[PDB]
């Protein structure tokens, strides 16, 4: 406003509000790997 | 300020009420365990 000392304040205005949808979709992958390899690969396959 | 208001959702998911009269109430059920059960009953009586 910046009021007066006699002005009879009158309302003001206040914000519109926005809301937003964050659709948090899926994100996938499948790595197959042969049981044979798993137990004979002295790495860590599965960790790894 | 629509969007600052979310509804209350549930307590729980609610269904539609469905009878259960089920006519297990007065048959005769039985425990079985096998892939089947046989009944034998006599088709007829004997004679006198």
């Amino acid at each position: 406003g910046w009021a007066s000392e006699t002005a009879a304040l009158s309302e003001t205005a206040t914000p519109q509000i926005d809301r937003i949808t964050i659709p948090l979709h899926e994100l996938a992958a499948m790595p197959k790997a042969s049981q044979r390899l798993l137990d004979d690969s002295a790495f860590d396959i599965e960790t790894w | 300020g629509g969007y600052l208001v979310d509804p209350q959702t549930s307590e729980t998911i609610r269904g539609v009420l469905r009878s259960t009269a089920s006519l297990r109430q007065i048959a005769s059920v039985v425990n079985v365990e096998a892939t089947s059960f046989d009944v034998l009953v006599d088709k007829t009586d004997m004679g006198s």
